[PDB]
C-alpha cells in the first residue's frame, strides 16, 4: 500500500498525489500504524509525500493534515515505538506546524491543554511539539476571533498555568517555556504556578526544577524564584525543627539548590545582587524573617564569588549586631516581652547553620570561617589596652569564637587555616589587645588537643617567634 | 618557565589551587594576548596537575568564561577545552554537566564558537566508555531540532551548523541512520530557505575536505546528489527549452572542442525564471567535486564534461540596447553573470591541480572566459550601482551579511592556494613575441590572501607557516621565470622606443613586488626555525645569476640575490612597485656599511624619472614619496647637509622646470618634500 505513494512520490507534485488524495479517502490511522510496525523510514517518507501533497492554500490538504497530527501525536506517546522514529516524527511536525490558518493550530493547542489536565500523556514527548505551536501563534498576523495571535498566546498560556498541571510534567512543562518568548507576565504565570506546584512533589525532582526556573528566569522573574525557594525551604526546615521538638535528604538536596544559585550567579552578575537587596537587613533597622538557616547557607556559599565576598560578609556582620541590639531592649524591659512572642534570632540561626554543614556543605564553611575572623577582628576589645559599644560588640566576639571553635571541631580540614590564623594574630599584633584570641586559643587547645596532633607543626612555628612579644602575651 | 614551574613543583602548588585560579581568571580579562596565553596555560596546567576538586573548579571557570564571556575569552576557554577534551577525556566527562548546560546560554555565542562549542559536546559525547550519560546527546539534538525547527535564519543556521558538526564527529550502521535522519531534517528545513540550503551545501563541504570519515554516510549522500544535480541543472542540449522568455536562449561559453548537438548544458535562466535552487549550483558543485574527489582520489572521469559543457544563458553581448532596462531583469543578469563566474570559479579551483596539457588548455580557456565575464559584469554594474545581486559565501561571508573589492573578496567564491599551482606554466606576450590578465586575476587574489594571513575561509584552515611554505614552492622558482621573461618583455619595450597589454603587466608588475614584501616581510623569519627555508629561497634567487656556489654562508647569499634583484631598477615602470621593491630590499637585508646600497639604490630611485604619464603621475601620491624620501633621508650619513642639498636643489626647482634637475620636483611635490625633510629634521 506504500510503495505506490513512495512511486507516486518520486518524480512530481501536485499531479497525482491530490488526484491520489481524493482517491483514498479514510484510514490514515491504520496506515500510520501498520507503517511504525513495519518500519519508521518509510513513515517519515510517507511523511514528506503526504505534506508535498497536501498543500495548505487548498482545504482538503488541511484536514488530513490535523487528522495525522493527531494521529502521530497521540502515537508518539502512546505507541511505543524506537527512539530515532520518534525523534523523526517530532521533527517533521516541528517542521512542518508553520505552514496553517489561525484556529487550527489554536485548537491543536487546545488539544495539548486538555489532554495535559487529564489525558494520561504516557511519556509527554509530544511537548516539544507545543512551544513551536505556540510560536508560529506569536507570528500568525492573520486575525481571529472570539484577536491577534500573540493574544491567543496570551490566553492559551493563561488557560495553561491556571489550569491543574499533572505531578510528572512540571519539569518539562517548564523546560518547555525556555523557548517561547515571553514577557514579563506570562513567565510570572508559570514560576508562580511552578512555585505553587513545590509541595505536591518528591524532594529530588525540585532540584531539576529550580534549575530550569533559573534559566527560564533570565527574562523577568528573579526576585520570584529566589524568594519562593528561600520560602518554601524556610517553612520545611522550620517544620522539621517543631518535629524535632527524611536529615541527609534534606540536606543533599538543600547542598544542590545553593550550588545551583551560586552558579547560576556566576553566569548572572543581576540575580546575586536581587538575592543581596531581597535579604539585606538594614533596610532602616529592622531583621526579617527571610533570614534562616537556608538563606544564610546561600549567603556563606556565594562568598566565593569574588565580586560579592565584601558585600555578603559585611551583611551578615550587621545582620548580628542588630539582633543583639534587639535582644537587649526585650530583656531589659517587660513591657515588650509581653506583647513580642519568642523570636529565632541571628545567632541561633548561625549555630544551626554551623551543625548542619557537617555533612558535604564545604562550599559554606570557608565563608563560615571569614564570618568568624571578621566579627571578632571587628568587634573584639580595644577600649582596654557603656553598654552600645561594648555588649553587642562583645556579644559578636563571642559569636564570632563560637562559630570558629565549633567549625573547628567537626571540619578536619579548616584546622590548619584557623589555628593559623589565630596565631598569625597573637604573635603579630602584640600592641593591641589580643585576649580574645588567647581565649579562643585556649579553648581550641582544651577541647581537643587530641585532634591538634594532626595540626601540630603550626604551633611550634610560632615558638620561634617567642623571644620578641611582649612578657604578658608569652606567659598567657 | 611556567611549563617547568609546575611540572617540577606541582607538589608545591598543590595547595594553592584556588588563588592560581583567581589569578588564571585575572588574565583571561585583559586584552594583549600574550597574557591571555599565560591564563590559558594556567587553566590548562591546573586542570592536568592538580586533583580531581581543581579540575571542576577548571571547568566550571571556562564554562562560566564562555557563557557569561566576551569574544576572545569565549575563544580561549574553547580552545582551552578544546584541549582540555583531547589531553584527558576520562576527568572531562565527569564535569560533563557543567559543558551541557551551555546549550541554555547559547544567545551570547556566535557561530565561529558554535562549531567549537558543538566539536567539544560532540567530541565528549561519542566516547563509548561513558553512553551511559548519553544525556548530552538528547539534549543537543533537542537544541538541533528547536532551532531548525524555526522560520528565523539566525536559529536555523545554528542547527545547520550543530547538526553537520556532530554529524562530522559520528563519522569516525545505526550511526549512519542518525547521520542521514539529521542531515535529511538539515535539508527538509533548509529546502523552502535558499540561503540555508547553500549554508548546508557549504559546511558540509568544508566538513568533508578538513575531514575525510567512515565513507558510508558519504555514498549514502553522493547517490542522491549526483542524481539531484544531473536532473536539476543537467540539461540535454536543445538550444531552446519551455518556458516564456524575452531573451534569446542559447547555450553559451562552450568550449567549442565539444560537439554541439550533444547533451550536458546547464539551466540557469530557466531557473533563476522560474523563481521570479540556482543559489547552491556552486556550493553544490564543490560537494560534487570535493566527494568525487574523496572516490575517485582525485579522477573526475564522468565530470570532464561539467568542465567544457555550454551554459543555458541569454546573449551576453553587452547590452547597451538593453538600456533604460533597469527593472528587475537588470538584476537577474547581473546575478547571472554573477552566478556563473562563481560556477566558473568552483571550475577553475576543481581542474587547476590535474596534469594533462589539453586539459589545462581548458582550464586557461575558462580563466579567459572568467576574466570576459569578469569586465562585462563590471560594465554591467557602471550601469547601476544599486542591484545588489546579494549572494556572499555561505560558511562565513553570508551570516556575516546575515564596490568591486567588496564583491571581489565577499561575494565569489573563494580560489584554493592550489590554484597557483597553474603558473608553473610559462607566460606568452601577445604584443612582442596564457594571458596578462589571467596573470593579474590570479596575482590579485594572492597578495589579498598573504595580506589578510600574515599581517577567508577555506585559507584560514591552513596554517601561515604552511601557507607560506607552499607559496615558497608554488611561487618563487615558477613565478621566477615569469619575472625574468617580465624583465625581458620591457627591456624589448624600452630598446624599442596596445597600451593595455603593458598596463596589466604593469600592475602585474606591481602585485608581483606587492607580493614577494608580504613574504619576506614574515615575522616567522625572526624566529629560529625558517631560515633554514631561507637558505632554500633565496639561493634560488641567487642562482637567477649563476650556480656552483653551493652551501654559502648568509650574507654571501644575501649578496648574490641583491645583486640579482636589485638590476630590475631599470625596468621599473612607476613609482608604487619601486617601492615595493626598494622595501622588499630593506626587509631582506637586516638579516646581515649596509646603509651604502640602500641609500645609493634610494638615490638612483630618486633620480629616475618615474615618466609623467597622468595616471602614472597620478600614482605618485603623497605618502608613497613621503615614505621612499624618509628611507633615503635616514640612510644617508648627513642628514642636516641632505637637507642642504634638498633646499640647494629647491632653489632652482622654480629656476630651471617648473620635474626638476632632482626630480619628484614639482610644485604639488613639495609638500611631501617639505614634510619628510623637516620630519627627518625631527629624528
Amino acid at each position: 500500500m506504500d510503495q505506490k505513494i513512495l512511486s507516486l512520490a518520486a518524480e512530481k507534485t501536485a499531479d497525482k498525489l491530490q488526484e491520489f488524495l481524493q482517491t483514498l479517502r479514510e484510514g490514515d490511522l491504520t496506515n500510520l500504524l501498520q507503517n511504525q510496525a513495519v518500519k519508521g523510514k518509510v513513515a517519515g517518507a510517507l511523511l514528506r509525500a503526504i505534506f508535498k501533497g497536501s498543500p495548505c492554500s487548498e482545504e482538503a490538504g488541511t484536514l488530513r493534515r490535523r487528522k495525522i497530527y493527531t494521529c502521530c501525536i497521540q502515537l508518539v506517546e502512546s505507541g511505543d515505538l524506537q527512539k530515532e522514529i520518534v525523534s523523526e516524527i517530532i521533527g517533521l511536525l516541528m517542521l512542518e506546524a508553520h505552514h496553517f490558518p489561525g484556529p487550527l493550530l489554536v485548537e491543536l493547542a487546545n488539544e495539548f491543554i486538555s489532554a495535559v489536565r487529564e489525558g494520561s500523556l504516557v511519556n509527554g514527548k509530544s511537548l516539544e511539539l507545543l512551544p513551536i505551536i505556540l510560536t508560529v501563534l506569536a507570528t500568525k498576523k492573520e486575525n481571529l476571533a472570539y484577536l491577534s495571535g500573540e493574544e491567543c498566546k496570551k490566553q492559551l498560556i493563561n488557560t495553561l498555568c491556571s489550569g491543574r498541571w499533572d505531578q510528572q510534567y512540571v519539569i518539562q512543562l517548564t523546560s518547555m517555556f525556555k523557548d517561547v518568548p515571553l514577557t514579563a507576565e506570562e513567565v510570572e504565570f508559570v514560576v508562580e504556578k511552578a512555585l505553587s506546584m513545590f509541595s505536591k512533589m518528591n524532594l529530588q525532582e525540585i532540584p531539576p526544577l529550580v534549575y530550569q526556573l533559573l534559566v527560564l528566569s533570565s527574562k523577568g522573574s528573579r526576585k520570584s524564584v529566589l524568594e519562593g525557594i528561600i520560602a518554601f525551604f524556610s517553612a520545611l526546615d522550620k517544620q522539621h525543627n517543631e518535629e524535632q521538638s527524611p536529615s541527609g535528604e534534606l540536606r543533599h538536596v538543600e547542598g544542590t539548590i545553593i550550588l545551583h544559585i551560586v552558579f547560576a550567579i556566576k553566569l548572572d552578575y543581576e540575580l546575586g545582587r536581587e538575592l543581596v537587596k531581597h535579604l539585606k537587613v538594614g533596610q532602616q533597622g529592622d531583621s526579617n524573617n527571610n533570614l534562616s538557616p537556608f538563606s544564610i547557607a546561600l549567603l556563606l556559599s556565594v562568598t566565593r564569588i569574588q565580586r560579592f565576598q565584601d558585600q555578603v560578609l559585611d551583611l551578615l556582620k550587621t545582620s548580628v549586631v542588630k539582633s543583639f541590639k534587639d535582644l537587649q531592649l526585650l530583656q531589659g524591659s517587660k513591657f515588650l516581652q509581653n506583647l513580642v512572642p519568642h523570636r529565632s534570632y541571628v545567632s541561633t540561626m548561625i549555630l544551626e547553620v554551623v551543625k548542619n554543614s557537617v555533612h558535604s556543605w564545604d562550599h559554606v564553611t570557608q565563608g563560615l570561617v571569614e564570618l568568624g575572623f571578621i566579627l571578632m577582628d571587628s568587634y573584639g576589645p580595644k577600649k582596654v589596652l557603656p553598654s552600645l559599644s561594648r555588649m553587642p560588640n562583645q556579644h559578636a566576639c563571642k559569636l564570632g569564637a563560637n562559630i570558629l571553635l565549633e567549625t573547628f571541631k567537626i571540619h578536619e580540614m579548616i584546622r590548619q587555616e584557623i589555628l593559623e590564623q589565630v596565631l598569625n594574630r597573637v604573635v603579630t599584633r602584640a600592641s593591641s589587645p589580643i585576649s580574645h584570641f588567647l581565649d579562643l586559643l585556649s579553648n581550641i587547645v582544651m577541647y581537643a588537643p587530641l585532634v591538634l596532633q594532626n595540626c601540630s607543626s603550626k604551633v611550634t612555628e610560632a615558638f620561634d617567634y617567642l623571644s620578641f612579644l611582649p612578657l604578658q602575651t608569652v606567659q598567657r | 618557565l611556567l611549563q617547568s614551574t609546575f611540572s617540577v613543583h606541582y607538589l608545591v602548588l598543590k595547595d594553592m589551587c584556588s588563588s592560581i585560579l583567581s589569578l588564571a581568571q585575572s588574565l583571561l580579562h585583559s586584552l594583549d594576548q600574550s597574557i591571555i596565553s599565560f591564563g590559558s596555560l594556567l587553566y590548562k596546567y591546573a586542570f592536568k596537575f592538580f586533583d580531581t576538586y581543581c579540575q571542576q573548579e577548571v571547568v566550571g571557570a571556562l564554562v562560566t568564561h564562555i557563557c557569561s564571556g566576551n569574544e576572545a575569552e569565549v575563544d580561549t576557554a574553547l580552545d582551552v577545552l578544546l584541549e582540555l577534551v583531547v589531553l584527558n577525556p576520562s576527568a572531562m566527562m565527569m564535569n560533563a554537566v557543567f559543558v551541557k548546560g551551555i546549550l541554555d546560554y547559547l544567545d551570547n555565542i556566535s557561530p565561529q564558537q558554535i562549531r567549537k562549542l558543538f566539536y567539544v559536546l560532540s567530541t565528549l559525547a561519542f566516547s563509548k566508555q561513558n553512553e551511559a550519560s548519553s544525556h548530552i546527546q538528547d539534549d543537543m539534538h533537542l537544541v538541533i531540532r528547536k532551532q531548525l525547527s524555526s522560520t528565523v535564519f539566525k536559529y536555523k543556521l545554528i542547527g545547520i551548523i550543530g547538526a553537520v558538526t556532530m554529524a562530522g564527529i559520528m563519522a569516525a550502521d545505526e550511526q549512519c541512520t542518525q547521520v542521514t535522519s539529521l542531515l535529511q531534517l538539515v535539508h527538509s528545513c533548509s529546502e523552502q530557505s535558499p540561503q540555508a540550503s547553500a549554508l548546508y551545501y557549504d559546511e558540509f563541504a568544508n566538513l568533508i575536505q578538513h575531514e575525510k570519515l567512515d565513507p558510508k554516510a558519504l555514498e549514502w549522500v553522493g547517490q542522491t546528489i549526483c542524481n539531484d544535480f544531473q536532473d536539476a541543472f543537467v540539461v540535454d542540449s536543445c538550444v531552446v527549452p519551455e518556458g516564456d522568455f524575452p531573451f534569446p536562449v542559447k547555450a553559451l561559453y562552450g568550449l567549442e572542442e565539444y560537439d554541439t548537438q550533444n547533451g550536458i548544458a546547464i539551466n540557469l535562466l530557466p531557473l533563476l525564471f522560474s523563481q521570479d535552487s540556482p543559489l547552491c549550483l556552486a556550493p553544490y558543485f564543490r560537494l560534487l567535486r570535493l566527494c568525487v574527489e574523496r572516490q575517485h582520489n582525485g579522477n573526475l572521469e564522468e565530470i570532464d564534461g561539467l568542465l567544457d559543457c555550454p551554459i543555458f544563458l541569454t546573449d551576453l553581448e553587452p547590452g547597451e540596447k538593453l538600456e533604460s532596462m533597469s527593472a528587475k531583469e537588470r538584476s537577474f543578469m547581473c546575478s547571472l553573470i554573477f552566478l556563473t563566474l562563481n560556477w566558473f570559479r568552483e571550475i577553475v579551483n576543481a581542474f587547476c591541480q590535474e596534469t594533462s596539457p589539453e586539459m589545462k588548455g581548458k582550464v586557461l580557456t575558462r580563466l579567459k572566459h572568467i576574466v570576459e565575464l569578469q569586465i562585462i559584469l563590471e560594465k554591467y554594474l557602471a550601469v547601476t550601482p544599486d542591484y545588489v545581486p546579494p549572494l556572499g559565501n555561505f560558511d562565513v561571508e553570508t551570516l556575516d551579511i546575515t564596490l568591486l573589492l567588496h564583491n571581489s573578496h565577499a561575494f565569489f567564491r573563494e580560489l584554493d592556494i592550489e590554484v597557483f599551482s597553474i603558473l608553473h606554466c610559462g607566460l606568452v606576450t601577445k604584443f612582442i613575441l596564457l594571458g596578462p590578465p589571467e596573470l593579474l586575476f590570479l596575482l590579485e587574489d594572492l597578495s589579498q590572501k598573504l595580506e589578510s594571513m600574515l599581517t577567508f575561509s577555506h585559507l584560514q584552515q591552513r596554517s601561515a607557516q604552511e601557507i607560506v611554505h607552499c607559496v615558497f614552492q608554488l611561487l618563487t622558482p615558477m613565478c621566477n621565470h615569469l619575472e625574468n621573461i617580465h624583465n625581458y618583455f620591457q627591456c624589448l619595450a624600452a630598446e624599442n622606443h596596445k597600451v593595455q597589454e603593458y598596463h596589466i603587466m604593469s600592475s602585474c608588475y606591481q602585485r608581483l613586488l606587492q607580493i614577494f614584501h608580504g613574504l619576506f616581510a614574515w615575522s616567522g623569519f625572526s624566529q629560529p626555525e625558517n631560515q633554514n627555508l631561507l637558505y632554500s629561497a633565496l639561493h634560488v634567487l641567487s642562482s637567477r645569476l649563476k650556480q656552483g656556489e653551493h652551501s654559502q654562508p648568509l650574507e654571501e647569499l644575501l649578496s648574490q640575490s641583491v645583486h640579482y634583484l636589485q638590476n630590475f631598477h631599470q625596468s621599473i615602470p612607476s613609482f608604487q612597485c619601486a617601492l615595493y621593491l626598494i622595501r622588499l630590499l630593506m626587509v631582506i637585508l637586516e638579516k646581515s656599511q649596509n646603509k651604502e646600497k640602500i641609500a645609493s639604490l634610494a638615490r638612483q630611485f630618486l633620480c629616475r624619472v618615474w615618466p609623467s604619464g597622468d595616471k602614472e603621475k597620478s600614482n605618485i601620491s603623497n605618502d608613497q614619496l613621503h615614505a621612499l624620501l624618509c628611507i633615503y633621508l635616514e640612510h644617508t650619513e648627513s642628514i642636516l647637509k641632505a637637507i642642504e642639498e634638498i633646499a640647494g636643489v629647491g632653489v632652482p626647482e622654480l629656476i630651471n622646470s617648473p620635474s626638476s634637475t632632482f626630480p619628484t620636483l614639482t610644485r604639488h611635490t613639495f609638500v611631501v618634500f617639505f614634510r619628510v625633510m623637516m620630519a627627518e629634521l625631527e629624528k
